[PDB]
RNA sequence: CAAAUAAUAACGGAGGUGUCCCAAGGCCAGCUCAGUGCGGACAGAAACCACACAUAGAGCAAAAGGGCAAAUGCUGACUUGAUCUCGGUGUUCAGUACACACAGGGACAGCAAAAGCUCGGCCUAUCGAUCCUUUUGGUUUAAAGAGUUUUUAACAAGAGGUGUCAGAAAAGUUACCAUAGGGAUAACUGGCUUGUGGCGGCCAAGCGUUCAUAGCGACGUCGCUUUUUGAUCCUUCGAUGUCGGCUCUUCCUAUCAUUGUGAAGCAAAAUUCACCAAGCGUUGGAUUGUUCACCCAUGCAAGGGAACGUGAGCUGGGUUUA
RNA sequence: AAGUAAGCGCGGGUCAACGGCGGGAGUAACUAUGACUCUCUUAAGGUAGCCAAAUGCCUCGUCAUCUAAUUAGUGACGCGC
RNA sequence: CAUCUAGUAGCUGGUUCCUUCCGAAGUUUCCCUCAGGAUAGCUGGUGCAUAUAAAUAAUCUUAUCUGGUAAAGCGAAUGAUUAGAGGCCUUAGGGUCGAAACGAUCUUAACCUAUUCUCAAACUUUAAAUGGGUAAGAACCUUAACUUUCUUGAUAUGAAGAUCAAGGUUAUGAUAUAAAUGUCCCAGUGGGCCACUUUUGGUAAGCAGAACUGGCGCUGUGGGAUGAACCAAA
RNA sequence: GCCAACGACCAUACCACGCUGAAUACAUCGGUUCUCGUCCGAUCACCGAAAUUAAGCAGCGUCGCGGGCGGUUAGUACUUAGAUGGGGGACCGCUUGGGAACACCGCGUGUUGUUGGCCU
């Protein structure tokens, strides 16, 4: 009977990865983050100020507020059975930027790059995505060494 | 005081060790994992023949203590008294506990009725899986008779069922009689006791001449 | 034997800057009366109820918080600050030493 | 050591492996704040050597440092300086070059002209008004070991006389002592202008006269005597504040392939036929065993 | 006479019926936790907006009469 | 220790190092008390070599009974130019192999200056 | 544990807390640690000096875990940011409190040449309401007829303490007992269970002069048996009379004897092993309330149990009210 | 702030007041045993007696007696829960 | 004996008409709290805001992030552990042919190096399945040049904001039991129990304790002779 | 083809050796009056010029170690969902999807940004 307190049970959440050990890399603190943008929380343990806790690692918020070493992330958590927004304060090296939307919205950038073209055209415009269909007729040719080629279903004897 | 395994027919939990967080598992009274002529080189004993196991046991130390003994006794009475290698191999690095309750004088209450259960480390047992050998002997291919009546006379001291296959190894190294034929026929085998030296491309050169040199020379 | 400095430079908020200070203890300097709940405590007991007022045993801690006084040297003016729970705490006395030999 | 620690061997960065940066000043240096969005902060890049001063000012962004303006002393002869390349006096120079060539191309040279008077004193320059103040740079000194007189703040007050806004103490200028502080211009005003160079070999025929022909070579070569310093390097002043272009050169186009010398590795194919002869080119050697 | 506490049993039946309940999507989220020296006169920011159209088309001229801020502000 | 008697920082030894052709003061000073001639090893695999004698007043030093006689430790650290490649802070490295001198490149530097003979022992 | 987000239980397992710290806090600079190898008089397994290797194998008040190498380790430098303030957030959560952490704004200060962001301890623990008392604090507000000083009060911020730690002020005994209930809860029957005992079957080391199984039978192994005996708490607490003996009936077979047999290391006699087999039989006493075992004796021969069999059948010796 | 009454504290008496009344070694010619010695302590170390008792757990003690046979009875014995 | 006195009871017992509609809970925190509250959840009632898209909201596909369990592993670290094999050696436990010998076999055990058997609730380079989060458009995408003291820059180009400009076909699938929001903080409840799968304690248990979803409680009917829970179906 | 200062990613870059090296460079190097620091001008600080096969980023070489990517292990192990499937049990077959890992073999052995130069 504990979780209780603090940074339990993170012995495998906020360890490094192999090899990934010592000085932190310099581009962590040269990320820009404006207000609005979609960031994950994947929290760092060699950087004990500023870290999240243990039921924000591994979501996705969006940066509300930035100040001079953090940005306030707004955050879900399903708190039984419902879901608050919670708003953490979280330093920039637990911080990540989401790469989910920016390919949405590199469709944006092709919703209006072939919608341009398509006023010589006309239609299909075609700006929906379309779920695997199913596949077609198709001519299968052998010519390829024809077949047999023969299977039969024989692994056992040792 | 050594019940036996008569009643541990379901057996459900994690591997407790005997690590430095149960401190004060015993020394063990079953120690010897291996036997016969383990000095023997690879050449000596071409036989491989295993007793595998083809259920999901728990074979216990005790078990497996009682079936090295009658492997061995047979084939130092019959095929020669230096002609085998016997590996077992299963050593039980298990911890069976006891929940001890010592009721003597009939009036104490206070130790354990069903509150509260530490226990006492009395067992030790492996785990088998299916096809997956509990013991080896290594011998000639004269007397791969005399192999399987001792392997047969130590079945009936496990528990579950096994069988007795003759592998077509050549010994205790992982390599087919006819592979293991080519690859010594060049250099490519080079010598150990039980096992042999594999296939070495790489390196980086300095052994390459070496064999080159006593191939010849 | 936790070890306090008799003179600290800190922040005074009459002078609104960082002064020197000396620090000092502040015991308890106990009850008068009439105290208001002293003067109410001593009416409840006069004579013939019998002990009105529950009675603390049952204690648990060992020991304090020290509320470290801290006059300031111009303009005379106390601030406290209470430190953590300690067993032996001592002011000013005997900065300790940096890798002499262990005296046995 | 044996093929299980190189499995558990995890490097230092490149440059901590050859001593280059510090990564735990890198950190600090190139700190900006994450409400400063994108905005660079410009330090101020002294690095000495044994005959070169390279003076820079560099810029934190995410694919390398981006280096917007570089004054070397190898230039300093066209300047009116021709040996000591390294000096407390050459630093100066190439401090106050650096500044004066960005600040032209920034156009601000109308506005903060900077300290001609050269005195060695504290200087710190007032912003012009109608609008904010000037550049800004912050002295990056690497792992230079920053005792009091070296000649990584020996560009700090060449910059700042150009008119640079670095942030100061004079502790670490020469000629202000340690009992205390204790300012003194005038050691600052000698170590300028070259005083203390002129002053050894001017106290060097007084004590063994064949060591001209030592330390202080080529300035008998090139004829500089010691009583020039004071005005070499002041002169030299006024030129470096009417001509700050960058030296650029065009040599067009001759970096890529040249001309010769691709250097080609070993490819692949004939490491499998070097490891063709050396086989057995060996057996039939131990063929001349029989 | 100690009976059985501590379960999830039925917490999710009884936590799906009024569902489980995204929070709701607003235009107007709240400034508050925020940093203030961003806020205090960027509620100036709006207030020195008095006008956006009329007076302020008259700017792009009355700055492009000294040729706008098109060299210096490269830094 | 508790068997020679010392402790944690109680001050047992009193060292120094003289670098650099005050050194061919006191090595050789030092070294006709041992008679140029000395031992096999005594020289390290690492290229220093050193020794030790007793009777410090083989030193051109008078007994003078007011500070008593004492028995030292000489050790003689060698090496090339560039050794100090590891010794800078900025942009270090290291040495490599050739130079890097063996014990047999001392003993060399050792038959030639001051004429000694190695001593098998 | 815990079943790859978080949560998650048992008197589950392995430990830790109630402190320590003027540095073991703050910050700059220099520095590299475990160990290992070759060396250097006394000096050895270790004293110290010095070189080369050292991915942290050291060290960090840390219990464990994470983390850390021009550091967060070691040494010096000055130092008091272990400061003042005002909200907000994270955890726990009811999305309450304290408390602990955090991220900011407003100061004022430390270090540093400077960037740097220092709001105690590298991070996860090291702690506490109302009322009361008591300091510091405004250079104060009130005592209601009005001034003056003392006194008291009030307000802001701390401390004094609740370890059952969201916080009564608290020793037994009842066999002389009472009440409300409880089969949510023991004592006996019934049920499940069997670690303990025993009864079977495989393998055969061996014992038996010789002979592995006439008769045995180690180390193992697989089952059956609850009745003793635990374990359990399901049924009964508006009550199922709770040990034995006496009486009397029926049933089982795990066979003591007898009938019919097979086998012996079966000559006869006597015995042993096994098979079909529950028909008839299985007693009299001394001591103890016993129940088994033991004793005298008779007996061809002296087997084991079932309805906890059996208190409106008795008895009342055990146990057990005054 | 001095000086202050009883009571307490300090001092003495008292056990036919309430109550209590110890260990560990080493030694005598076969063994055995311990008159003897050393020592630790205590307010005092359980004396005269008595006893497996209506009081002894072990236990149905051991020996004798009583009976054909006695976990009972009686007589003894005694480091006596 | 009479009164105070209809003393109090978190406890047992009982609580009186029909049909219609909706339909629980045995969990959270806290309490001298464990046969009880208060609290939140689950329920009902009563509305109200929106009826001759591109409003959104919930299981899949796509995009992306997260994870250390199964498996894998020990010729990777940390812990174990079994056997030999090749040897640095100068550790020898002394040897052996020899007073010790180095004149030779080396004997063995240390130590080193290439292998080896078998493994870990409180080990792990690797690493699934089932999972957790987010995104998938006017609340949008590119512009233009304005505001700002706080805001930063020497920029009244930042960064937020406030406006005009220009943008075919609202940007996976399937659905819409009408969804949204308040109030009575509204009643009951806060003993649960069974099962697959995973689990801990226990020799075991119709035993004890948990995770997951489905059930009985609260529910008839068909099947399993019989039966709370099984199969089918409400 | 390169050289330097500042970098980013942080072993495809490391480690062990071996062998080249034009030119700018970078060094080692010389000295201690100055500024500065040591027990010591070795280190650091400062003045600045008399010889090169060590650093250095490399040019590389290696049937190199490690590391990296692919293949193969393997549709294997495990696993979702299903059954009035099997079996005394342990556990196993099939249906419905999803799908590893060691090793093993092969391949390559830093990529690049800004700013100043060199041209074998």
């Amino acid at each position: 009977t504990n979780s209780k307190g603090y940074r339990r049970g993170t012995r495998d959440m906020f360890s490094r990865p192999f090899r990934k050990h010592g000085v932190i890399p310099l581009s962590t603190y040269m990320r820009v983050f404006k207000i609005g943008d979609i960031v994950d929380i994947k929290g760092h343990g060699a950087v004990q100020k500023g870290l999240p806790y243990k039921a924000y690692h591994g979501k996705t918020g969006r940066i509300f507020n930035v100040t001079q070493h953090a940005v306030g992330v707004i955050v879900n958590k399903r708190v039984r059975g419902k879901i608050l927004a919670k708003r953490v304060n979280v330093r920039i090296e637990h911080i990540h930027h989401s790469k989910c939307r920016e390919d949405f919205l590199r469709r944006v950038k092709e919703n209006e790059r072939l919608l341009k073209e398509a006023k010589e055209k006309g239609q299909w415009v075609s700006l929906k995505r379309q779920p695997e269909q199913p596949k077609k007729a198709h001519f299968v040719k052998k010519l390829e060494e024809p077949i047999a080629l023969a299977p039969i279903p024989y692994e056992f004897i040792a | 005081g050594r019940r036996p395994a008569r009643c541990y027919r379901y057996c459900k939990n994690k591997p407790y060790p005997k690590s430095r967080f149960c401190r004060g598992v015993p020394d063990p009274k079953i120690r010897i994992f291996d036997l016969g002529r383990k000095k023997a080189t690879v050449e000596d004993f071409p036989l491989c023949v295993h007793l595998v196991s083809d259920e999901y046991e728990q074979l216990s130390s005790e078990a497996l203590e009682a079936g090295r003994i009658c492997c061995n006794k047979y084939l130092v009475k019959y095929c020669g008294k230096d002609q085998f290698h016997i590996r077992m191999r299963l050593h039980p690095f298990h911890v069976i506990r006891i929940n001890k309750m010592l009721s003597c004088a009939g009036a104490d209450r206070l130790q354990t009725g069903m509150r509260g259960a530490f226990g006492k480390p009395q067992g030790t047992v492996a785990r088998v899986r299916i096809g997956q050998p509990i013991m080896s002997v290594r011998s000639s291919d004269r007397y791969k008779a005399q192999v399987i009546e001792a392997l047969r006379r130590a079945k009936f001291k496990f528990p579950g069922r096994q069988k007795i296959y003759v592998s077509k190894k050549w010994g205790f190294t992982k390599y087919e009689r006819e592979r293991y034929e080519e690859l010594r026929d060049d250099n490519r085998l080079e010598p150990d006791g039980c096992n042999v030296k594999y296939r070495p491309e790489h390196g980086p050169i300095a052994a390459w001449e070496k064999a080159q040199r006593d191939v010849y020379a | 034997m936790v070890n306090v400095p008799k003179q600290r430079r800190t922040f005074c908020k009459k002078c609104k800057v960082h002064k020197l200070h000396k620090v000092t203890q502040y015991k308890k300097s106990k009850e008068r009366k009439g105290a208001q709940g002293r003067r109410r405590y001593d009416r409840k007991q006069q004579g013939f109820g019998g002990q009105t007022k529950p009675i603390f045993r049952k204690k648990a801690k060992t020991t304090k918080k020290i509320v470290l006084r801290m006059e300031c040297t111009e303009c005379k003016y106390r601030k406290q600050t209470p430190l953590k729970r300690c067993k032996h705490f001592e002011l000013g006395g005997d900065k300790k030493r940096k890798g002499q030999m262990i005296q046995f | 050591k044996n093929k299980q620690y190189f499995k558990r061997y995890q490097v230092k960065f490149r440059r901590r492996r050859e001593g280059k940066t510090d990564y735990y000043a890198r950190k600090r240096l190139t700190f900006q704040d994450k409400n400063k969005y994108n905005t660079p902060k410009y330090r101020l890049i002294v690095r000495l050597s044994n005959k070169d001063i390279t003076v820079q000012i560099a810029y934190a962004r995410i694919e390398g440092d981006r280096v917007v303006c570089a004054a070397y002393s190898h230039e300093l002869p066209k300047y009116g300086i021709q040996v000591g390349l390294t000096n407390y006096a050459a630093a100066y120079c190439t401090g106050l070059l650096v500044a004066r060539r960005v600040l032209n191309k920034l156009g601000l040279d109308s506005l903060y002209a900077g300290c001609t008077e050269v005195t060695g004193e504290e200087f710190n320059v007032e912003p012009v008004d109608d609008g904010p103040g000037a550049f800004r740079c912050f002295l990056d000194v690497g792992l230079a070991r920053t005792t009091t007189g070296a000649r990584v703040f020996g560009a700090m007050k060449g910059a700042v006389d150009g008119g640079l806004n670095i942030p100061h103490s004079v502790k670490r200028f020469p000629g202000y002592s340690a009992e205390t502080k204790s300012f003194n211009a005038d050691v600052h005003r000698a170590h300028i202008f070259g005083q203390h160079v002129a002053d050894y070999m001017r106290s060097l025929e007084e004590e063994d006269e064949e060591s001209f022909k030592r330390q202080f070579s080529r300035y008998i070569k090139l004829g500089i005597r010691a009583d020039d310093l004071e005005d070499i390097y002041k002169k030299a002043h006024q030129a470096i504040r009417n001509d700050p272009t960058h030296k650029v050169t065009a040599k067009k186009s001759s970096a890529v392939t040249k001309k010769r010398w691709n250097a080609k590795k070993l490819t692949n194919e004939q490491r499998k036929t070097k490891i063709a002869a050396h086989k057995a080119a060996y057996v039939a050697k131990l063929q001349s065993e029989t | 006479a100690k009976s059985k506490n501590h379960t999830n049993h039925n917490q999710n039946k009884k936590a799906h019926r009024n569902g489980i309940k995204r929070p709701l999507r607003k235009r107007h989220e709240s400034t508050l936790g925020m940093d203030v020296k961003f806020l205090i006169n960027q509620r100036y920011a709006r207030k020195g907006n008095l006008s956006r159209e009329e007076s302020v088309k008259r700017y792009n001229e009355r700055i492009a009469s000294q040729k706008g801020k098109p060299k210096p502000v490269t830094l | 220790v508790r068997s020679f008697g010392i402790r944690r920082n109680e001050k047992i030894a009193v060292h120094c190092t003289v670098r650099g052709a005050k050194a061919e003061e006191i090595l050789e000073r030092g070294l006709k008390v041992r008679e140029y001639e000395l031992r096999r090893e005594n020289f390290s695999s690492t290229g220093n070599f050193g020794f030790g004698i007793q009777e410090h007043i083989d030193l051109g030093i008078k007994y003078d009974p007011s500070i008593g006689i004492y028995g030292l430790d000489f050790y003689v650290v060698l090496g090339r130019p560039g050794y100090n490649v590891n010794h800078r802070k900025r942009k270090s490295g290291t040495v490599g192999f050739q130079h890097r001198l063996t014990k047999e490149d001392a003993m060399k530097w050792f038959q030639q200056k001051y004429d000694g003979i190695i001593l098998n022992t």
